[PDB]
């Protein structure tokens, strides 16, 4: 963002110009989101039907 | 424990965010065509129009 | 840099592994090195031939 001088003739010799100053926005990583399950090979064979449902 | 952070660098992507802005409605609606090109080098720094009788 | 383990069978369970730790070396800018000359237009007209040399 800038600002301006007002001169009758445009003579800016003795004055303060703009300064350049840089900011930045930062962003990070959060935690993981994890869902985990388990089950026995025997349970799969005789019990879990419609596993994908 | 591992310590990895001298492997990587702190990066500032080359992109700018949006700034704010402002509306220009006075300029559009005042009188424009009447003073256009009237002050030029033959004129010196002012010029004049006639009040009605 | 790493370190190694010596066992008869290759069985490493229970013992310590190598951590990973990064270092880095930095380098910086100096001052300028500058030579500056000046000479008159008169001299360029009647004096300095072979200015490139």
């Amino acid at each position: 963002q800038f600002s301006s001088l007002r001169t009758p003739t445009g003579d800016i010799s003795g004055q303060n110009k703009n300064n350049l100053i840089s900011g930045k926005a930062t962003g990070r990583v959060g935690n993981y989101i994890t869902v985990a399950v388990e089950y026995q090979q025997l349970e799969e064979a005789i019990k879990l039907n419609q596993l994908e449902e | 424990p591992n310590n990895l952070d001298s492997n990587v660098s702190q990066i500032v992507l080359k992109k700018f965010l949006p700034g704010f802005m402002s509306d220009l409605v006075l300029a559009k609606t005042v009188d424009r065509q009447l003073l256009a090109g009237e002050i030029n080098s033959s004129t010196g720094d002012s010029v004049s129009f006639k009040r009605p009788h």
